[PDB]
């Protein structure tokens, strides 16, 4: 809509602007217009040029941030850089490029001069083997770029971004500035990310960290123009329906083009900032501080006026509300390496193997990659392994470097099969290019631990592959307490940290998602709330969710993952 | 860390101190020990993971037994069938027997990449490998259990541990050493594989210097080891052959670096 929207009625104007192939989106996407003209002659300067990574990327010059001059030194003032409006805050941000070699000291002396605290960088330093932005941030210790003297004090990255703290100083002067950065690490190499969930985070994170009495926040990208616009979009509309319950999309970035150029420089974008918003609109606010889980859960238990069922059910229903993606899960060549017929891996998350000459499907498994806690990729989420998938169940956990298996099932329960034997158990097996030597097995009261020598036939290289085995699930529902599951979770990762193994840590039940979920969702709730001291529940699941299809699948499995957090937390000082 | 608790670093750290006070204050020596003693300091002392001290829980039942634990009797009673685990724990006894920090998380994490030999560290780790155990290692053991098969990589670790016992194992004084040398050519036997790249890329050849990393190439090696003359650095650097004037820099800076910062015989 050309105007203001009711959060209400976002989601029926996005399925308006999306009928007919988008035809509404682009017409509206297209008819964007500040409607006047503008002067660039700072940025087109002989000696100016050279600081701009595009020429066809400039900067307004009513808008543009002018530093202060160097005597001797002309177009001392420039940097290809534009202040942007937030909502109800003027001058809120800076959307710049991401800095050349050679207007680093420029890039770091704006910082100084803006007063910022905070820098936003929307991009890898380098994206498909093409220079996105130059590092501009010493890697260890303190550089010197131009007056600017920037000293990296600390350091965090996590799974999709990473936050690092500076300390500024410039020379001639004794004042001390801190300064803190975020990198997005997980916006696509092409196009737009395929969930708004992660970047959602992101700007959280941001929102949380950024003070209220700094000077402007930079942001940038690339040209400073496509992925900044997003962001900057994206965070004002955020606030605007905290304060109204309303946003104005296309009247935003039609003021933001009154600013810099091309803001939301293509229509998926614009696009990506509706559904970002959407979801916001619709997933509420779910972090609560360790504090107030007790209540939380309680208040979770208990069944709102109007409603008909408890607040923990409609929560966990909203999981699945934000709903061709089964490709190599759906060909005839690979069905029979489904266990259940309906729970396929998504093809954008799925992990593959090497194919194998003449024959197809010969690099499909029914497994996913997701996210941990600190990095991508951090486990690998699959189905109990078939005897007809056990030959390239060894070969994924070979190829992908696994040496950790996480096993949340008995072989049968119930009378039915949940999981082959894939391991020796008394001599040695070859499985196609593998050969299994079983070394030892542990008994612990609530898991056993295999320990295997696998062997790869090709070259003679060996590595020792550890099995956890969780045998105190009871066959039906969920555990009472979650004292030893919690355990084991801390065994299994107390073991990868204290042998060194960097690899991803394997994790199956039956299809792959409830028990699976459960582990995967605990190990990044737990470990998140020992340093960070909250808990998102459902943006955790919903995360996952978009990583694996139906990643913790009932009610119970969800109302344990609480139960299990509050259990954890009593083990801790204050609770 | 947020939020804290006896599950912290320190929190273990000092419960390990204070057990281990508890012990020599009461006066008992090792095979003294109760049951419940020796499992707690298998834990917090030794470090060893929870189905070893599960094994330890269920069979032995004094310190006096642990002690005479023979090999044979370790695999079958505490279950450990590693061997380098073994000689962890019989180590580990050993040391409080003749009594009565650096272990393998610092050897994987510091030690090793330091000597240039970074690639080692999960293999180490996962064998619990720590300072003490490190002169006591096979080359059976180097060779395929610690996948150490390139021979120089061996002697590059050999000369790493030479240097530690010529410190006394003194980490701090290591350490301390490290920074004093920074900025100087003075006592290399001491320098690092960072230290090493900067002294290369400090001569002029910034181009080869990354090439060192996991080459094994440190302070003590160039230090300790006669053998090894500017033409084994050259192409450890991948410095072409026909490149002279760099073979020239180079040796006459290798010279320069052995003469000002070792008693080496050249």
């Amino acid at each position: 809509h050309m105007g203001s929207i009711p959060i209400t009625d976002l989601a029926d104007n996005i399925e308006r602007l999306k009928a007919n192939d988008g035809l509404k989106f682009s017409q509206e996407y297209e008819s964007i217009d500040p409607g006047q003209q503008f002067t660039w002659e700072n940025s087109n300067l002989e000696v100016n040029k050279p600081k701009n990574r595009y020429a066809n990327v400039i900067a307004y010059d009513h808008s543009r941030v002018i530093l202060t001059s160097i005597d001797g030194v002309p177009g001392s003032d420039y940097i290809n850089a534009n202040y942007i409006d937030g909502y109800r805050k003027q001058n809120a941000y800076i959307a710049t490029q991401g800095p050349l070699p050679e207007t680093m000291g420029d890039f770091w002396r704006m910082v100084w001069e803006q007063r910022t605290a905070t820098v936003v960088m929307m991009t890898r330093l380098e994206e498909k083997s093409r220079v996105k932005c130059d590092q501009y941030w010493p890697a260890r210790g303190t550089e010197t770029c131009g007056l600017i003297q920037v000293t990296l004090l600390d350091t965090v990255e996590l799974a999709t971004y990473t936050v690092r703290t500076f300390a500024l100083h410039k020379s001639g002067s004794s004042e001390k500035r801190e300064l803190r950065q975020f990198q997005f690490m997980a916006w696509p190499d092409h196009g737009v990310p395929e969930y708004p969930t992660p970047i959602l985070a992101f700007l959280r994170r941001v929102k949380a960290c950024n003070p209220l009495d700094a000077g402007p926040m930079v942001v940038h990208c690339s040209a400073g123009v496509g992925r900044t616009g997003c962001f900057i979009v994206i965070d004002a509309m955020l606030e605007r329906m905290k304060h109204e319950k309303t946003v104005d999309i296309y009247g935003h970035v039609t003021c933001m083009r009154s600013q810099r150029n091309y803001m939301v420089q293509t229509e998926d974008q614009y696009v990506f900032i509706h559904e970002a918003l959407l979801e916001a609109a619709t997933c509420g606010h779910t972090e609560v501080p360790a504090r107030n889980l007790y209540a939380h859960i309680q208040k979770l238990g208990q069944v709102p006026p109007g409603e008909s069922v408890t607040a923990m059910e409609l929560e966990f229903k909203l999981l699945a509300s934000s709903k061709s993606r089964f490709i190599s899960a759906n060909l005839p060549c690979n069905k029979f390496k489904n266990r259940l017929v309906n729970i396929m891996p998504y093809e954008l998350t799925r992990v593959c193997l090497q194919p194998i000459r003449g024959v197809e499907g010969s690099d499909y498994i029914n497994a996913s990659f997701l996210d941990g806690y600190r990095q991508q990729k951090a486990y690998i989420a699959t189905q109990g392994p078939l005897a007809e998938s056990t030959e390239d169940f060894w070969r994924m956990l070979w190829e992908h470097n696994s040496t950790i298996i996480v096993m949340l099932t008995k072989l049968r329960e119930m009378g039915r099969e949940k999981c082959h034997q894939y391991w020796p158990a008394e001599r040695s097996a070859r499985y196609q290019y593998f050969v299994v030597d079983p070394m030892a097995e542990y008994n612990m009261p609530q898991y056993i631990l295999r320990e295997f020598k696998v062997t790869d036939a090709r070259d003679g290289q060996s590595r020792t592959i550890r099995q956890f085995q969780f045998t105190d699930w009871p066959e039906q529902g969920v555990p009472k307490t979650g004292e030893g599951f919690i355990d084991f979770i801390g065994q299994v990762h107390k073991t990868k940290e204290q042998f060194g193994q960097d690899g991803p840590i394997t994790v199956h039940c039956s299809a792959g998602v409830g028990r699976t979920g459960v582990f995967i969702t605990l190990s990044i709730v737990l470990e998140r709330m020992r340093y960070e001291g909250v808990v998102d529940m459902f943006q955790t699941v919903k995360t996952l969710r978009t990583q694996r299809p139906a990643m913790v699948q009932t009610e119970d499995q969800y109302q344990l993952c609480y139960r299990a957090a509050l259990e954890y937390l009593g083990s801790f000082d204050h609770y | 860390a947020k939020l804290t608790g006896p599950g912290d670093k320190d929190r273990r750290n000092k419960r390990k101190h204070e057990l281990l006070e508890e012990a020599c204050r009461q006066g008992l020596p090792f095979a003294a020990w109760d049951g419940p003693t020796v499992v707690s300091w298998l834990e917090l002392w030794v470090g060893m993971p929870a189905w070893y001290v599960a094994a330890c829980r269920a069979n032995v039942k004094s310190g006096a037994i642990m002690a005479n634990l023979s090999d044979t009797e370790i695999q079958r009673e505490i279950g450990i069938s590693n061997p380098l685990h073994r000689l962890k724990l019989r180590l580990a006894i050993q040391e409080m027997v003749s009594l009565t920090d650096m272990n393998h998380e610092w050897v994987g994490n510091d030690w090793l990449p330091s000597l240039g030999l970074p690639q080692y560290r999960s293999y180490f780790m996962e064998s619990l490998v720590d300072a003490r155990m490190l002169d006591h290692l096979n080359k059976k053991e180097l060779r395929g259990q610690l996948k150490m098969v390139d021979s120089f990589h061996r002697v590059s670790l050999h000369y790493g541990i030479m240097c530690l016992k010529r410190l006394n194992y003194d980490r701090k004084d290591l350490e301390r050493r490290r920074e004093e040398s920074q900025t100087q050519i003075r006592d290399v036997m001491v320098w690092s594989n960072e230290r090493v790249m900067g002294w290369v890329s400090g001569l002029g050849l910034k181009e080869f210097a990354t090439n060192l990393t996991e080459s094994g190439v440190h302070g003590a090696l160039l230090a300790l080891d006669e053998t090894f003359d500017y033409s084994d650095l050259a192409l450890l650097l991948q410095i072409p052959t026909q490149n002279a004037q760099a073979r020239q820099l180079l040796e006459k800076e290798f010279s320069n670096l052995i003469s000002l910062g070792t008693d080496r015989r050249l």
